[PDB]
RNA sequence: GAUGGGGAAGCUCCGUUUCAAAGGCCUGAUUUUAUGCAGGCCACCAUCGAAAGGGAAUCCGGUUAAGAUUCCGGAACCUGG
RNA sequence: GCUUGUGACGGCCCGUGAAAAUCCACAGGAAGGAAUAGUUUUCAUGCCAGGUCGUACUGAUAACCGCAGCAGGUCUCCAAG
RNA sequence: UUGACAUUGUGAAGAGACAUAGUUUCUUUACUUAUUCAAUGAAGCGGAGCUGGAUCCACGUUCUAGCAUUCAAGGUCCCAUUCGGGGCUGAUCCGGGUU
């Protein structure tokens, strides 16, 4: 095509106007976005005491999937089907219910009475003091527990938006073996595997540029 | 009376482009097209395209501003919003 | 006691600067990528008088590196700079009168003007007419530059700090006698209300500490 | 006919 | 100037109105000569790189 | 001289674009997931402050007890559509 | 000749002697536009409209201020032999 | 103007006490996350390229009062060619720091 020619643009300094580029790194974000990002960065940068840093160790993907598979079979009664049962109770005048136990006070009381077969504790609870004592309480009472990612996931378990805790107290005879196997799996995967590393402090992580400076200084010290 | 500004009266107020109509209705383009089909709103040709579109000769779809203002009161628009909330 | 003028001047009031006829604040360009890494060429469009300032000013037009338009800067004119001259600003600019360069990019004995105290503050030192700064030396390890100021002081500045090659034009202004209270009047009319001055001795004991006798 | 509210329709095509 | 035709406000040339004839002539000469010198500089730089 | 903010026990004070998610416009059969808005562009701060500064465009003749470049007659001009 | 407006100049400054609204022009070319038919409302003519408030009179040895119809004070234009 | 206490955090080295396993003080030297100053159009920062040429540089800009703007022309791969439309590149990659 003789009518089309190649006319390259010089994007150097003092040359043609710079093209549009991705300036996402330099965006002046809204104050709330900046606050949440810098808050997470500060949580990473500061040294974290062990009783808070223990919540960064959670179940693996497969074990969490199996746990939620077991709990979804005991998801509690909704508002619509409670109406159905009460209509049946009105005419008859119901079997024993099996349901996931939830509510912070209720589950803490069940742990103190040694009735919870398994306790799930959400990791992203704010304020964290609401569950910061729960692993130690479960250990002292001998209650099997697991820290899981997602209070929203626990909320979907108990028909809520969020849920700081979930508890399996009584299970059916067609799921008792699954519950026992899950307890042993959690003991091997979360209790014994993370028993020592939860006694350490966390969050001694440098920023990107500070880490690069430290590495360059160490290299210049070791060789010239 | 002070001097009046140009591009405000006549063709410039009589006709509204499709982008401006969609923005005023605060709906999507597909919902706007379906509303116009249901209500029988049809594109129009001004006798002076430059006067209607600020001197630009670029091809644009034009509507009647009063037709779009009448389309603002159609309850099917509220039904569309209800369906979106349900979805 | 009664408040003296030395204390009355702090409130502002009738003591503010007379800024109606000023051309604008005389500053260097904002230190950007072009001046940090390469250079940028601007053109001297005119050389103008600034009311209340001895030194003349130069209007220098650059091209915006990120948008199609022109950018206007107000420099203090160094002696020998003329209209239509090409000014070069950046780390890679040549050693010529009127060019803006970092203090680390110039050799020892270089005469500069409109020198930054900190890099990017757009000119702080040697701005009055006939004044200049001498590059005494360099400390590359700390990236510092030793300079001599018009008052004879020796200062240590960051080498990233910039300056204009040459000496501020309009020198020799103070060599001419005013001869006249009227010429002093017209001088301070464009600056501020600090003229005429009444001696504190001529004042009353309430008026001034030097008053009375 | 007359509007009692700020937002009215009144149905004139 | 809004009340008159375009003939009263222009002359029939590039930059008619805004710039006068001698300034237009000077910028035409300058554009042509500088573009030719740019071609010369590019050829010289490429030859110097090849011979280096 | 408000707002965003920040002081002050407080009536209120600072400051005037900052320290703010401060608002407009273009294209779309967005390769269709089947009734849910996608892709882009440009960016700066209210309001008040002059009947001597800036500023669209009108003249002559006649007329009243008292009006007059305003009314009457004739002749123009500007702005917007 | 007087007054006044304007032009081209000359002198003076360590004094070099407002801003904004608004209007026009250029550069550029997203585009649109004809053959038995288009284009151009920066050429002429033709059509329609222009709201609110002020408008009398004195402006001073009697209409303002000085307790007054007070020899005081109070900004400016035109100006004949 | 001077001193103390609080705001106030993290390491390494040299010195201490349980009578030669790590529980806390004194100095020395670093660090950044608090706090502080300044600027911007929060535009090009930091690090690395089997990137290139010779540890250093971009070899993309220095006779001249010109010009530089419409997802960038071009290269290449598709479409179903139709007035054109997509992707990679042109314009290296990575970052949990606007400078
Ligand atoms: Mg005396
Ligand atoms: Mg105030
Ligand atoms: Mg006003
Ligand atoms: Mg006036
Ligand atoms: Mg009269
Ligand atoms: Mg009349
Ligand atoms: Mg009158
Ligand atoms: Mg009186
Ligand atoms: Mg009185």
């Amino acid at each position: 095509n003789p009518l089309t020619h190649s006319t390259p643009k010089n994007f150097g300094i003092g040359q043609a106007v710079q093209p549009k580029r991705n300036l996402s790194r330099y965006v002046k974000w809204p104050e709330y976005v900046r606050v949440q990002r810098q808050k997470k960065i500060l949580s990473i940068r500061l040294k974290v005491p062990p009783t808070i840093a223990q919540f960064q160790y959670t179940l693996d993907r497969n074990t969490a999937a199996e746990t939620f598979k077991l709990f979804n079979k005991y998801r509690p009664e909704t508002a619509a089907e409670k109406k159905e049962r009460l209509t049946k109770e009105a005419a008859a005048v119901s079997p024993k219910p099996y349901a996931v136990k939830y509510g912070l006070n209720h589950v803490v009381a069940l742990i103190e009475n040694k009735k919870a077969k398994l306790v799930l504790i959400a990791n992203d609870v704010d304020p964290i003091e609401l569950v910061v004592f729960l692993p130690a309480l479960c250990k002292k009472m001998g209650v099997p527990y697991a820290i899981v990612k997602g209070k929203a996931r626990l909320g979907t378990l108990v028909n809520q938006k969020t849920s700081a805790v979930a508890a399996l107290t009584e299970v059916r005879a067609e799921d008792e073996a699954a519950l026992a196997k899950l307890v042993s799996t959690i003991d091997a995967n979360f209790a014994d595997k993370y028993d020592e590393v939860k006694k350490h402090w966390g969050g001694g992580i440098l920023g990107n540029k500070a880490q690069a400076k430290m590495d360059k200084r160490a290299k210049n010290s070791d060789s010239a | 009376m002070r001097i009046k500004k140009k591009n405000t009266r006549g063709n410039a107020r009589n006709f509204i482009t499709r982008s401006q109509a969609v923005r005023k209705l605060q709906v999507s383009l597909a919902d706007f097209r379906r509303l116009c089909i249901f209500k029988g709103i049809y594109p129009r040709e001004p006798r002076n395209k430059k006067k209607a579109n600020k001197g630009s000769t670029a091809p644009t779809t034009f509507y009647y501003a009063k037709d779009i203002q009448y389309l603002m009161h159609e309850p099917v628009l509220a039904k569309f919003r209800e369906h979106k909330t349900f979805a | 006691g009664r408040v003296i003028r030395n204390q009355r001047k702090g409130a502002g009031s009738i003591f503010t600067s007379h800024t109606r006829l000023r051309q604008g604040a005389a500053k260097l360009r904002t230190l950007d990528y072009a001046e940090r890494h390469g250079y940028i060429r601007g053109i001297v469009k005119q050389i103008v008088h600034d009311s209340g300032r001895g030194a003349p000013l130069a209007k220098v037009v650059f091209r915006d590196p990120y948008k199609y338009r022109l950018r206007e800067e107000i420099f203090i004119a160094n002696e020998g700079v003329h209209t239509g001259q090409f000014i070069y600003a950046g780390k890679k600019a040549s050693l010529n009168v009127g060019n803006v360069l970092p203090l680390g990019s110039v050799p020892e004995g270089t005469i500069v003007s409109n020198v930054e105290e900190k890099p990017g503050d757009r000119g702080a030192l040697a701005r009055a007419s006939g004044n200049y700064v001498i590059i005494i030396g360099h400390n590359p390890d700390e990236n510092k530059t030793r300079v001599r100021l018009p008052s004879g002081a020796k200062k240590v500045i960051s080498s990233d700090a910039r300056g204009v090659i040459g000496v501020i034009a309009g020198g020799g202004r103070v060599d001419k006698p005013l001869l006249k209270a009227g010429r002093a009047f017209h001088k301070y009319r464009l600056k501020r209300n600090s003229w005429p001055k009444t001696r504190g001795v001529a004042m009353n004991p309430v008026d001034h500490p030097h008053g009375g006798g | 006919k007359k509007s009692t509210t700020s937002w009215s329709t009144a149905s004139v095509r | 100037y809004a009340t008159v035709s375009k003939t009263h406000k222009t002359v029939s040339r590039a930059y008619g109105g805004s710039r006068c004839a001698n300034c237009v002539k000077e910028r035409i000469i300058r554009a042509f000569l500088i573009e030719e010198q740019k071609i010369v500089k590019k050829v010289v730089k490429e030859q110097t790189e090849a011979a280096k």
